[PDB]
RNA sequence: GUCCCACCCAUACCCCGCCCUCAGGGUAGAAACGAUGCCCUGAGGAGUAGGCGGCCGUGGAGGUCAGUGACGAAGCCUAGG
RNA sequence: AGACUAAUCGAACCAUCUAGUAGCUGGUUACCGCCGAAGUUUCCCUCAGGAUAGCAGUGUCGACCUUCAGUUUUAUGAGGU
RNA sequence: CCGGGACCGAGGACCGCGCUCUGCAAGGAUGCUGGCGUAAUGGUCACCAGCGACCCGUCUUGAAACACGGACCAAGGAGUCAAGGUUUUGCGCGAGUGUUUGGGUGUAAAACCCGCACGCGUAAUGAAAGUGAACGUAGGUGAGAGCUUCGGCGCAUCAUCGA
RNA sequence: AGAGACCGAUAGCGCACAAGUAGAGUGAUCGAAAGAUGAAAAGCACUUUGAAAAGAGGGUUAAAUAGCACGUGAAAUUGUUGAAAGGGAAGCGCUUGUGACCAGACUUGCGCCCGGCGGAUCAUCCGGUGUUCUCACCGGUGCACUCCGCCGGGCUCAGGCCA
């Protein structure tokens, strides 16, 4: 039971890498390639009017 | 700018969800893919300008990508369909991709891609029946 | 239809290499391996023993896994699928995964010929 | 028989970078490019510089660049293909144009400060495509803590491995002539 | 991650890389450090020269508490300043008012002398200071006075 | 083979059995020549035997690559600075030794020739004066090459 | 015992085809490319103990094929492809 | 008589420490590609075994540095078979 | 200079070197004709015939051995894990670097945030008390990729003389 | 009490079952093997041969190729039927021959000329919309020497196997 399970790994990459992948998620083509169905959206960085 | 056609080219080699890779060869289920291969030059979701054929109930339906709402999906293809004659859907074809510089090396492909289009919607004929060779003495009783 | 013009085709070996020994005991498989022993007769390349595979065996790039009709397989699952063989009616040829009923597969068939695509598992 | 001595004889040189950094990636394309199709010299030697692994591009400071800016080179380009890094002994920054691979955050702001202008590789292709007007720099490959046990032996002054320093490790026979022999 | 490692291209090659005739037995040579001075002493002797013998006086009890005093050279007296308050200095719109720094709050308590000292003067605050290092800050305008 | 021998015949860049090579005599080269005696055939070739070797095994060496020489502009590409241009000049520079014979010589490739079309001896590793093949026999090599090429 | 003609055959030598390894070149005012691709040119290949590289299968986990199936999934037999 | 003490005696039987140690026997599981050895030097209660140097592979950098050589020629020394 | 025979046909618009120069044998085969369109060509399996072929694994200078293990089949069956070192490859920051002993928070063994100390590094040398790194544009000489106003300036590294 | 990148009946605790059981030893103590019919027993009435066990008909069921020796039913070993070989071993490698069985491919394609049938609509112009700003679509205008589909006849070229 005292093999290493968790790893450890630098808060300094961390936060880059969810930086990173904030950037590829306004990229139009790589949505259609990751299989989403974005055919019907007026705007990539959807946004709604704070009406929920 | 950090985001060009040749970086996302850059991510999406290896794999990616239209990819369709097997043994003697691979292949693409993309919309904006002619000829369906796995190559830069053909790669239509990637290109700032891309084509695509698809087939309607009588003819041809050409989309095309408009640079300037790359960012606005729901509008960002120009679409029109020929029906009207073989020869002069030909005509228009090779004229909206080779006329003003939006992918002259497209040309070949679409053409070819529409007229198997169109000889698929023709009437079949019917194949001859199969003969027998070693199991028509089986058959003679 | 009929396929592209093409260099002829030759094979320059038929049998299958047999492993050695193994038509002596019912314990061996016929898949080949190979023999690591000290002194085996086969490692050694005596005259009159079975063959050892090389990469001096190998085919022709221009000819390499296509069959003799000059096509090459290709795996199908649904009438979706084989739409993919648009454009390569004369390089590729259809086939029917062992697994699909039979009214899907009549199906494919009926869709295969329009766009004149040769299936080689048709008749069924 | 042929009667040879070497066949199949593989290179010694690295022809492609190990990393798999995209951007990395797209700056080889263009340099790939440019030795094939320019006569200058410059171009063909950061090629192969880009394909270094991080021990062969070890950093260069802020001195060691005002040291090579003496003598005439006031008005020069330098060109460092490895990171650059501020020192805290230089007191007074000259005015430079420097061309690196990456700046620390220090080194960035105080080398704008004084009135120069940070570059990089890519734009540097735009503006100098020959490398004219322009002078290569090297960090010092030697001074790594893991070189000074290369090589240990007898008469060689070298640096041995100890858990720890003190009288009480090593020294003894073979190290002073009180107890027995020296080295 | 063992999907990639040499024990898995060993297999069907018997004796699995280690020889035929020298076999891999269990401990060969003995445990450990055994044979120091008999049937190991050429390797260490090539290396670690110097494992035997006693040198020195010995001390009992040692607290190393009493011998804490971290050292600073000279020529980077100035990066203790603060940056906004530093470029004033230097560029030279002062003229009037001189800097004393505190050592101790920093965490040093001997003050040695390496580099060179632009012309500007400054107190120093310091346990202990060096021969060489109360000259260069002496000749600059400045003085070093003891603190405890 | 012994290990001096080996060196020697490396130095000649006979490297291979039925090879061939041009050298001119001298003092320095006949020692060397004279070492190994039981592995190399050597005479005095003539007009014709040097016309047909080049014509029809002559290669060329460009770049560290074997090139066949099939074009004057290969020829003048290489050894033009010296005044040699075409295929005629470069059978006048080997059969009359000339102040280039070193440049011309080393450039072409060492011949390779098939088996004698007759055979050889009965007894093919002694001296030619005792019934052998191998050694000096003067103008009696020319009936050699005529059956090697 | 000595001399002279003709003739027989090795995985060796010469010419040609094909496979792989190594080395050297060409390819963007891109009508462009699985740029890890394609085209042109040259040489080489025996091997225990041992070293390194590339690939094929088995039990599970994340993503994706809007994947196959009671109109028959998995498994098993088959000098049938 | 080293005899007998539950078919066990020159020191009974049962569980645990215990997976007791071994310089000694036996075994060690898919494929293809490239390179390719040693039984010799010095020390050890050492001689069926280890350390040390040698032979071997892989990763590289400095130049493409014009440097080199199990070779010959010419000049000039040493030797006691 | 004229006969006879055998094996082969790689490449796929034009470009080149040349000649006997309305053309050609000159950077790789084309032209005419006949029978058959199926078991005919071809492939698999069984048998006869010509030539070849000692039982595997292992220790050993040497194994087909009168050296050892092996009657047959199915399932199981052997370089692993942790702490501490070392060189090489990828990555983040860089004279600094490391959130997770602990606290705040949470859709709750996940994710996110915060800081005082502390570890390694920035300074060595002696048994010890102790002391503690610039004569010079951080030195002189010979080689050095690259740059250059063509005069020269000269990174990394190697040797050598000094502080 | 809640869970898992854990094992899936030679595995996982010795025990998924009337398991610390049956059994061995005077005794301390040692200690196994063994899961699965079908949705529902609807677990075969009645006739006939036999001393009986059981057999043959006939029944239930989607299925008895599920019958309390029961889901799926591999190999070693054996029976019947069919084919073949054999003068002190058998098996195997290279190359033909005979017999049995068998996968491919071919069975037309394009173009031109003549004749016949059917339809709306080829060039041109006007209006609207989109767009790569010069290229297109829709509505109207055409109205038979143009355009399109089909059928019949004639012609050129190419296309399977062995020579």
């Amino acid at each position: 039971i005292w093999r290493k399970w968790h790893v450890k790994i630098n808060q300094g990459q961390k936060r880059f890498a969810t930086a990173s992948a904030l950037a590829a998620s306004a990229v139009a083509p790589l949505l259609m390639a990751r299989g989403h169905q974005v055919s019907t959206v007026p705007e990539v960085p959807l946004v709604v009017d704070s009406a929920a | 700018s950090n985001v060009s056609a040749d970086l996302i080219w850059e991510v999406s080699r290896n794999y990616n969800s239209f990819l369709v890779k097997q043994r003697t060869g691979t292949f693409s289920r993309d919309a904006l893919n002619l000829t369906n291969q796995h190559s830069r030059k053909h790669a239509g979701f990637v290109n700032d300008k891309a084509l695509g054929i698809v087939p309607a109930e009588k003819g041809v339906k050409v989309i095309a990508k408009k640079v300037k709402a790359a960012n606005k999906p729901a509008s960002s293809l120009y679409t029109v369909t020929y029906k009207s004659t073989a020869r002069k859907a030909y005509k228009a074809i090779a004229s909206q991709a080779a006329k003003h510089g939006y992918r002259a090396d497209l040309r070949q492909a679409a053409v070819a891609r529409a007229s198997a289009i169109l000889r698929s919607q023709r009437p079949v004929k019917p194949e001859p029946p199969k003969k027998l060779r070693g199991a028509a003495a089986r058959r003679a009783a | 239809v009929a396929a592209k013009k093409h260099v002829p085709i030759v094979k320059k070996r038929t049998k299958r290499f047999m492993r050695h020994q193994s038509d002596r005991f019912k314990c061996l498989d016929s898949a080949w391996r190979k023999p690591k022993g000290i002194d085996n007769r086969v490692r050694r390349r005596f005259k009159g023993n079975l063959a050892m595979p090389s990469i001096g065996y190998g085919s022709n790039k221009k000819t390499k896994h296509m069959m003799p009709s000059g096509h090459k397989a290709f795996l199908v699952h649904n009438v979706k699928d084989v739409e993919l063989l648009l454009m390569h009616n004369r390089t590729y040829a259809a086939e029917i995964a062992h697994n699909v009923s039979s009214r899907k597969r009549i199906d494919i068939i009926t869709r295969a010929k329009q766009l004149g695509v040769k299936v080689t598992n048709a008749k069924a | 028989g042929i009667d040879l001595r070497w066949k199949h004889v593989r290179s010694s040189h690295r022809k492609a970078p190990k990393s798999d950094n995209v951007y990395l990636k797209l700056l080889v394309k263009l340099y790939r490019f440019l030795a094939r199709r320019t006569e200058a010299p410059f171009n063909k030697v950061v090629l192969r510089r880009l394909f270094m692994s991080r021990i062969n591009r070890p950093p260069v400071s802020l001195s060691r660049i005002a040291r090579n800016l003496k003598n005439g080179n006031e008005k020069k380009t330098v060109v460092v293909v490895a990171t650059v890094t501020d020192d805290n002994r230089l007191l007074q920054v000259p005015k430079m144009e420097v061309a690196a691979l990456r700046f620390t955050a220090k080194a960035r702001a105080r080398i704008e400060a004084a009135g120069g202008r940070t570059l990089t590789l890519d734009q540097l292709a735009l503006e100098k495509p020959t490398g004219a007007n322009t002078l290569l720099l090297r960090g010092p490959k030697n001074a790594r803590e893991a070189v000074k046990h290369f090589g240990f032996g007898p008469h060689k002054h070298k640096k041995p491995y100890v858990r720890s320093k003190g009288r009480k490790f090593e020294r003894a026979r073979g190290r002073r002539r009180s107890r027995g022999f020296k080295v | 991650p063992t999907r990639f490692s040499k024990t898995r291209k060993h297999r069907g090659h018997v004796s699995a890389g280690k020889g035929r005739v020298g076999k891999h037995r269990k401990h060969p040579g003995g445990r450990g450090m055994a044979g120091g001075q008999h049937h190991h002493r050429t390797n260490l002797d090539k290396y670690h020269p110097g494992y035997f013998g006693k040198v020195g006086m010995r001390h009992f009890h040692l607290l190393r508490n009493h011998y804490w005093r971290p050292s600073i050279n000279i020529d980077k007296l100035w990066s203790l300043v603060p940056s906004d308050v530093r470029e004033q200095y230097l560029s030279g719109q002062k003229k009037d008012t001189a800097p004393v720094i505190d050592l101790l709050s920093h965490g040093y308590a001997k003050l040695l002398g390496k580099g060179r000292l632009p012309e500007i003067p400054v107190v120093v605050r310091a346990r202990y200071v060096s021969a060489e290092a109360e000259r260069k800050v002496k000749e600059a305008g400045g003085v070093v006075e003891l603190v405890a | 083979i012994p290990p001096k021998p080996r060196k020697i015949l490396q130095l000649l860049r006979l490297r291979q059995i039925n090879n061939g090579v041009f050298v001119k005599v001298t003092k320095a080269t006949a020692e060397m020549i004279k070492i190994v005696e039981p592995w190399v055939a050597y005479g005095y070739p003539n007009l014709k035997s040097v016309r047909e070797l080049i014509y029809k095994r002559g290669y060329g060496k460009v770049n560290g690559q074997r090139i066949p020489l099939t074009d004057n502009a290969i020829i003048e590409e290489n050894l033009g600075k010296y005044g040699i241009i075409c295929i005629e000049d470069l059978i006048h520079e080997i059969f009359t030794v000339g102040p280039n014979f070193k440049q011309a010589a080393n450039f072409l490739w060492p011949f390779k020739l098939s088996n004698p079309n007759g055979g050889f001896r009965p007894r093919k590793f002694k001296h030619f004066i005792e019934g052998g093949d191998l050694g000096n026999r003067e103008e009696h090599i020319n009936a050699l090459i005529r059956a090697m090429n």
